């Protein structure tokens, strides 16, 4: 029914659903700022969103790969 | 340096048959010593064993 | 067929575990029911409690 | 009613009940972490676990190829 | 049960390691949050904050060392 | 409890070696603003003031230099 | 009394070369885990590491190549 | 009774090589802590903590590069 | 003479073509040993440290293509 | 069938042991029972108790 998924894209999916909104706060906090560079509250705030947005993202695609190795491991076998 | 050791082991190995029949008697043992420095726990063994 | 399955239980824990250490003119440590080196400025324990 | 298990499913038995709760450890590790990707305590825990896990499922696989073999090779020369 | 495998006991040592650590270094953040400007304060969270970075380094390392030795060996069973 | 390690052990070092400073200074501020443009106040406040500063700053550097020293050799253990 | 085997014997003389790495690595690091950040530790630990990671190899490799060994030549018995 | 592989030499080399520079640092730092405003301790201290950062350098990088070298051999046994 | 195969003969063709690196390389570290923060020192064990990497790779892998060359004839005698 | 075990046993050990070495004005170096001189700088010998 929904778009087929399979466990790799269920795991991927997980950390979208466990960052509720900060897809969203990472682009609200960069319109902010942009609206007025200079001003310290503003960049305080977007460092912050920036960087979890990063280790987000960058462990979320390491995760992926160490499950995907894992199964080609035990499929070669089947042969 | 000097030293000087001295080592005396006795075993009797005992085993009841009867006459005309084919019997064995087989054994193995380890013992333990203890290392110095307790806290480093570790232990040193050896087997003995006979047939 | 009838099958019939019945299981009663009854658990109870009380009571507590002691240990600690304490260091004596930094020169002595003396150490209570410890499987580990301590960290000497002693005077230190610990009461686990279960109920 | 219940499964005939061969020798094969003896062996990789084994494996399943000796890891008693790694299989369930490694997910709710996750979903914390999913959670808050930003604490290393989480990182610290998780690393661990995952590798665990890999380790687990590689050796399972390759000992069971190494008995299917054997059985192979008998079974060859009843011809 | 608490099942740990060997990397897991590996892991499990700096945690008892350093002893108090963990805790330490949130309290003397909680504090120097209150008042930034006190160098007393400053001075003791430096300490803390470089043996926080140095303790999760040095465990990731080497969890990191004996996964690759495990792999190796599995590897030649075939 | 008290856990410290070879940082602390270091920035311990001077704290402990400057036997005094911290509350010497904390008593000549006071003495001279009781009664500020006395030239024997304001001659003593210069130098404590003047040398806790160097004290400060010395134990800062030699830690982050230690720091880096070991961060570095945990690097290699890859 | 108990059997063992040919590579039973390859293998155990590795064990019986190497006479006391298995106990020297643990001690360094438990050592290494009461102090997270000493150069001389890191230093040391770094050595004995290395030193057990190619032991291991060397010894897994060299059983596997002697079991292709046999097996090539009891292939030919049929 | 020692055990010491090639790698362990190869690291002993440098200790047996620098006589004293560990005890010297640790003076060094002991007596500047008593002054820290004396110019003439800063001067030799700003010295010894070069020589000794140099030293752990080069002692480590040199060990991980022969490691590289072994386990590149050992990998074509198989 | 020791009986020798086509194998060693190729191996030692390495060890003879460079006559002297095989203690070059030992002398300088011995000399950097004792000044390690000479820049003429480093520059040259450096170098010599290089070709050694170069030299026992090269080798090892020569060694193996030949012995693949010959497990693939010796195949098909049956 | 009756099987029965008994072992007793009695270790002691005492006394010293000592070793080191001793640089000399950087004029020699001197060493006792090391077996490949760790030629310490300065100078300590140690004695090593147990009991």
């Amino acid at each position: 029914a929904t778009p087929w998924s399979g466990y790799l894209d269920d795991v991927s999916a997980k950390f979208d659903t466990g960052v509720d909104n900060l897809q969203t706060q990472v682009t609200e906090a960069l319109d902010k700022l942009a609206a007025k560079p200079s001003d310290p509250a503003l960049l305080a705030a977007y460092q912050s969103k920036l960087s979890e947005y990063n280790l987000y993202r960058n462990a979320q695609s390491n995760t992926v790969k160490v499950f995907k190795d894992i199964d080609a491991a035990i499929i070669q076998n089947f042969r | 340096l000097e030293e000087k050791k001295q080592a005396t082991v006795v075993s009797r190995p005992v085993l009841l048959t009867q006459e005309n029949v084919p019997a064995i008697f087989d054994n193995n043992r380890t013992f333990y010593t203890k290392l110095i420095g307790e806290r480093n726990v570790a232990l040193e063994h050896v087997t003995y064993g006979t047939m | 067929l009838w099958i019939v399955d019945l299981n009663k239980s009854d658990l109870e824990r009380l009571g507590t575990s002691w240990s600690g250490s304490i260091t004596i003119g930094d020169k002595l440590g003396v150490s209570l029911n410890q499987s580990s080196i301590s960290t000497l400025d002693g005077s230190r324990f610990i009461a686990a409690v279960n109920a």
